[PDB]
């Protein structure tokens, strides 16, 4: 009946940005009012629809997209952005309709000694094209000689890991982000407001 | 195996010695560092270091000190006032994705 926001936004722990996770959300009922006061949320903010209408409207399916980053990187999380997030990572379209939400999650996802689980991907050939996901580790190749699996200058295991410790600055610490996509088929809806 | 250590072996009570761990992979980022298993008993966590900082266990703290050369992607533990039950099979360690451990050093401290 109510759509099971809390397994999204009350995980335990949340994937890795570049292997962010997605979750398809259908057939049960969504109040975005509640959501927005599940929590101190630092960023709240939509795309392509008003976010005090959201109780309003039925879509057909709901996708959340979940992922750890830093919080100097939560810009990077919207349309028309660049950097290793929004190029290597996780990429929004330009014309992007959705929500974006972020919150503080250094009390969850930073540690003493440091939490190393949470991973970015630092090089790659090309930019990600939206909504793609990459999660292979071959070595990249920077420079002019093949690497032929030896890693070395010029030839890295592509990913690095943020290392999350309690004391960091915020800009370092952790932020939990989930993307709310609304998708409009031409079938019934399935996920509706209250 | 990816971790190759070095150093060990038999000292007095109040004795040095001083561990050493080469990665032929690169640990930028990730931690490395050293565990033990004391005989039938479970392997426990050292030292370890890395940008996430630097911890150890409460037992080795003011004797035991981890360093690394993260160019050479190398990690090393200096072992000072070594105690009777310092003795154990001690483990070069890292985490990149999953765990990484070297062959395993024994180190056998007795008076």
């Amino acid at each position: 009946n109510l759509c099971p926001f809390g397994e999204v936004f009350n995980a335990t722990r949340f994937a890795s940005v570049y292997a962010w996770n997605r979750k398809r959300i259908s057939n049960c009922v969504a109040d975005y009012s509640v959501l927005y006061n599940s929590a101190s949320f630092s960023t709240f903010k939509c795309y392509g629809v008003s976010p005090t209408k959201l109780n309003d409207l039925c879509f057909t399916n709901v996708y959340a997209d979940s992922f750890v980053i830093r919080g100097d990187e939560v810009r990077q999380i919207a349309p028309g952005q660049t950097g290793k997030i929004a190029d290597y990572n996780y990429k929004l379209p330009d014309d992007f309709t959705g929500c974006v939400i972020a919150w503080n999650s250094n009390n969850l996802d930073s540690k003493v000694g440091g939490n190393y689980n949470y991973l970015y991907r630092l090089f790659r050939k090309s930019n990600l094209k939206p909504f793609e996901r990459d999660i292979s580790t071959e070595i990249y190749q920077a420079g002019s000689t093949p690497c032929n699996g030896v890693e070395g200058f010029n030839c890295y295991f592509p990913l690095q890991s943020y290392g999350f410790q309690p004391t960091n600055g915020v800009g370092y610490q952790p932020y939990r982000v989930v993307v709310l996509s609304f998708e409009l088929l031409h079938a019934p809806a399935t996920v509706c407001g209250p | 195996l990816q971790l190759v250590e070095s150093g060990g072996g038999l000292v007095q009570a109040g004795g040095s010695m001083r561990l050493s761990c080469a990665a032929s992979i690169s640990f930028s980022s990730f931690p490395m560092g050293w565990h033990r298993q004391a005989p039938g008993k479970q392997r426990e966590l050292v030292a370890k270091t890395g940008i996430g900082g630097t911890a150890y266990d409460d037992s080795v703290k003011g004797r035991f000190t981890i360093s690394r050369d993260n160019t050479k992607n190398t990690v090393y533990l200096q072992m000072n006032s070594l105690k009777v039950e310092d003795t154990a099979v001690y483990y070069c360690w890292g985490w990149r994705m999953n765990d990484y451990w070297g062959q395993g050093t024994q180190v056998t401290v007795s008076s």
